[PDB]
């Protein structure tokens, strides 16, 4: 009774009409002197008291005096408040959330409880709330300026309010208007206080993304999950600019975020997560709490610039569109690696440079945790995209994480006997291309990945000798770097690693065709000359690259000239016949 | 192409012949195929002559005849663009194309353009809306302050996500080039997707500006009201958002002794109270935004009441309402001495009946 007669009162005494307003007054006395609700600027039953149409303030006064005196009203008040407001003209619903705008305080009193029929209705009033931003699309900015702005105060509710925002989103996942406007509502929440909100959106994300290794399917877009990531990747867009105040505690778990979505989904959902990035990286030029360096603040708006080209938009599997923005607010390029190899160490050198200006920040120690845990722990989705980015970030790593890795390539393999396995595998190679640099000096396993590359060329699929033929790559300017060449060819090194595999090698390469034990420098060049038909270029180059290491290596055992012919030279030179001018000449 | 050759070529009287040549091709920015293949080509070379173009008349009266010549160029630019408002593409194409003329003809012209320029920034089209902000960028770094802040805050609000990072970049450049004092600091870059529902950002930025920039109200207020006017009922309610702080600003104005200054104010009070009566909708949200803040002057106002007065009157009255919730004890003083003060001045000339 005091909650549903209070807003029949308060509302009748907007009314245009007069009659109705002085009943009003009349009956907002009458429950003041039954209920004995405290008062300010007091309030006298009479007949016949003229009172203005404009009275406003003085209703909000009566409201908000109310609402700090008499907190139990609230719960009904507010929804007879939306149940009034949705039957209501235009001109007395910006009327009616104006005087809702002070009850909104008081709803954490009943949650504090949880016990379920007081944390329901207000849950309730929150999804009815919600239901009236998305309805009244005239009302707009105001429902979000007064509404969710008080609401984004309120940080005890905010799990409640983002469960509900969550939940309304779920209705009908990316694509629903739901959904839509409840993200570029999410902004408003954060508005008031920005680190618990943006704290537990992006908290939900991680947690969400853990929650599909908790049940695993072969695809991220399949995953009985995906439309709750969906949502929130569709938040974190629209807070990342917001996030302009945000981000300092966060930009490791938003880089986690974009290495699993970068060029995943539907078109929008990637044009949003290059706008992610983007926004982030404005961010961090302008964050008020940060002091970046002018050195510092340079390399990200140079970053700025490059995230902006068309060849970070193809990274992100957009292509066909002039600007990511238009389409943020499927011809899956079937995504490539080394496109997101390509744009961790650019966020990378992002962090990086960040770090130096930040010596109390644990960033990247966070991003290599995140990273790893989901590299080494079984989900066929995420796994190769983790794998992929702990390589590139990591500053250290120890054998114990290497035979992870080596235990992951060959499990990948063991499941090709019985496409996901393959983006495993090449997800692997690219991991040992990264981590083979930082592995300690006298380690064995810099010989040894040389074989993996020569195993995986051998397995015949494009990504996958891109793969091996970058780990060989960098795994030989690994071992120059280490002097290995200096006094041996490659031939004793490598062969040396072999001998103890030797049973198991004869039996490789009696499949295979090719014999390293008869002779090293044909079987190494057999498998490089398969890199000359690949489709792409840059691994044909690549290739040529790796040969030319080859034969400078070897003859740099016998301090020859590299193009001095002989035995072990032979190969890398006939291999080389079609590609080098030097070798021809 | 004799435009891109420009470098290599040589010219006795360049930009006589340029302002002479976009004279001429103007005429015939107007089978039906065909014409608007010409308007496309025709306005593909106007952009073209229009590049780093100074316009020419054929010395006081002189810039004052290059601002008329403006007006005439601008508006039929304009007058395609509404025409605008593979048959799809092409029209798109020419609107891009037109868009990109006002662009150039304004990057030039500066001194000539930017008041007419302000009446783009308005405008019904947001994707012009948003390329005449970018041009207003270069001018603006290269080397206003009222206008150009109401046109980004405001654009800031739209729906079209370009729109909304090319205001973003302009408020950027209006910050830089006036040095206006900002907290959550603003950095200039391109493909910045910022949400629609920025309203709180928005809001934030103009009472801060309000706070450090006092100098700019006058100037910002009346245009924002003129915007007011053209806008959408979203962005009516968000230019009250943000108009809210500047309002407190305008004390400063009449303590001023300037009579033009005291005239602004006033003509500002008039365009609120023209804003009020119109805008019905908002009539209630106005009343509680607008008028509570200013009843924080008051005879001007009063006066500005009672003389518009002079729908409009029984909506200053029930303004007045919100107007004394401020000082009331000031307000109500004022009204009722304004009363008493009425009554004792029909006794300086009496007639028989009251």
């Amino acid at each position: 009774v005091p909650g549903t007669l209070l807003n029949i009162a308060l509302l009748n005494l907007g009314s245009s009409d007069p009659s109705l307003r002085s009943a009003a007054y009349n009956l907002l006395c009458a429950l003041t002197c039954t209920f004995n609700l405290k008062i300010e600027g007091q309030l006298l039953e009479t007949s016949g008291l003229c009172i203005p149409a404009n009275n406003t303030l003085f209703i909000v006064s009566i409201s908000k005096t109310l609402a700090a005196n008499e907190p139990h009203l609230t719960l009904e008040f507010l929804e007879e408040c939306i149940s009034g407001f949705s039957k209501s003209s235009i001109e007395l619903k910006h009327l009616c959330l104006e005087y809702m705008t002070p009850w909104l305080s008081n709803l954490v009193r009943f949650c504090k409880h949880n016990d379920d029929a007081k944390r329901q209705r207000v849950t309730a009033i929150l999804d009815k709330l919600i239901t009236m931003t998305i309805n009244e699309k005239q009302m707009y900015p105001s429902i979000q300026a007064k509404i969710w702005g008080s609401l984004g105060q309120i940080t005890d509710l905010l799990d409640v309010v983002l469960d509900s925002f969550i939940k309304t989103s779920a209705t009908g996942g990316l694509g629903s208007i739901k959904a839509e406007v409840m993200a570029d509502t999410a902004v408003a929440l954060a508005s008031g206080n920005v680190k618990l909100v943006s704290s537990k959106v992006i908290g939900r994300m991680c947690k969400i993304i853990d929650k599909t290794c908790l049940s695993p399917t072969p695809t991220l877009e399949q995953h009985l999950m995906w439309d709750d990531i969906a949502i929130l990747a569709r938040y974190m867009l629209m807070l990342s600019f917001n996030n302009s105040l945000d981000v300092a505690a966060h930009l490791p778990y938003l880089f986690h975020v974009v290495t699993f979505l970068v060029a995943t989904g539907p078109l929008s959902l990637r044009a949003s997560t290059h706008g992610l990035v983007i926004n982030i990286i404005h961010s961090l030029c302008t964050c008020s709490q940060l002091h970046f360096s002018e050195e510092t603040k340079q390399v990200l708006r140079l970053s700025l610039t490059e995230f902006s080209l068309p060849k970070f938009y193809l990274l992100f599997g957009i292509s066909k569109v002039k600007s990511a923005a238009v389409i943020a607010f499927y011809e899956r390029e079937t995504f490539a690696l080394t496109s997101l190899e390509t744009v961790t160490e650019a966020l990378l050198e992002i962090m990086e440079a960040c770090m130096r200006d930040i010596p109390t920040c644990k960033w990247l120690d966070q991003w290599t945790e995140l990273a790893q845990r989901f590299a080494f722990q079984y989900n066929p989705s995420l796994q190769p995209r983790a794998l992929v980015v702990f390589g590139c970030i990591s500053k250290r790593v120890s054998h114990g994480q290497i035979k992870q890795i080596i235990r992951i390539l060959s499990k990948a393999l063991e499941s090709c006997l019985k496409y996901n396995s393959q983006v495993l595998i090449e997800a692997t190679v690219i991991a040992l291309t990264k981590l083979q640099p930082l592995l300690n000096k006298d380690s064995p396993l810099h010989k040894a990945l040389f074989w993996v590359a020569v195993a995986v060329l051998q397995l015949d699929e494009v990504n996958l000798y891109s793969a091996g033929t970058a780990l060989l790559e960098q795994n030989l300017h690994t071992l120059d770097s280490l002097r290995i060449f200096n006094d041996k060819s490659p031939e004793e090194v490598f062969m040396a690693i072999r001998n103890p595999l030797e049973w198991h090698c004869k039996q490789m390469d009696h499949f295979v065709g090719l014999n390293f034990n008869s002779n090293f420098n044909f079987a190494l060049v057999g498998h490089l000359l398969k890199g000359y038909r690949h489709p792409s270029p840059a691994i044909v180059a690549r290739t040529v690259r790796i040969l030319h290491t080859l034969l400078t290596l070897v003859n740099k055992h016998r301090n020859c000239d590299k193009f001095e012919v002989n035995t072990q030279s032979v190969a890398y030179l006939a291999a080389l016949l079609t590609v080098s001018e030097e070798v021809r000449s | 192409v004799m435009m891109a050759r420009r470098d290599d070529l040589s010219f006795c009287q360049e930009m006589k012949f340029r302002n002479k040549m976009v004279e001429y091709l103007t005429d015939w920015v107007m089978v039906k195929c065909l014409t608007r293949d010409l308007d496309q080509a025709s306005m593909e070379a106007v952009v073209s002559l229009l590049a780093g173009l100074p316009l020419q008349p054929e010395g006081v009266e002189l810039m004052e005849a290059k601002s008329q010549l403006f007006l005439k160029y601008f508006t039929l630019f304009m007058n395609l663009l509404n025409d605008c408002s593979g048959m799809s593409r092409r029209l798109a194409s020419l609107r891009h194309c037109t868009v990109l003329a006002m662009s150039n003809l304004l990057n030039a012209n500066v001194d000539s353009g930017l008041m007419h320029s302000i009446g783009l920034g308005y405008h019904k089209d947001l994707q012009t809306r948003a390329t005449f902000m970018e041009v207003l960028t270069k001018i603006l770094q290269q080397g206003v302050p009222g206008t150009l802040l109401n046109i980004a805050l405001l654009n800031l609000g739209s729906s079209d996500p370009s729109l909304r990072s090319a205001a973003y970049n302009l408020l950027c450049a209006l910050t830089c080039t006036f040095n206006l004092k900002i907290e959550g600091q603003l950095l200039e870059t391109s493909g910045l997707c910022i949400p629609a529902n920025n309203t709180l950002f928005i809001v934030s930025i103009s009472k801060t500006l309000a706070a450090n920039e006092p100098h700019l109200t006058l100037e910002f207020l009346e245009e924002c009201i003129s915007g007011f006017s053209k806008s959408s009922i979203e962005l009516k309610h968000l230019c009250l958002e943000y108009m809210t702080p500047w309002l407190s600003n305008l004390v400063r104005f009449c303590k001023h002794n300037d009579d033009a200054k005291r005239q602004r104010v006033t003509a500002i009070l008039d365009k609120l109270i023209t804003m009020t009566i119109n805008e019905k909708q908002m009539y209630p949200s106005i009343q509680a935004k607008i008028w509570g803040s200013l009843g924080q002057l008051l005879d001007v106002v009063l006066d500005s009441f009672i003389k518009t007065s002079a729908i409009k009157a029984e909506v200053m009255a029930d303004t007045a309402v919100a107007l004394a919730s401020g000082n009331v004890k000031l307000v109500s003083s004022k009204v009722i001495g304004r009363m008493c003060k009425i009554i004792d001045k029909t006794c300086l000339s009496p007639t028989p009946t009251l």
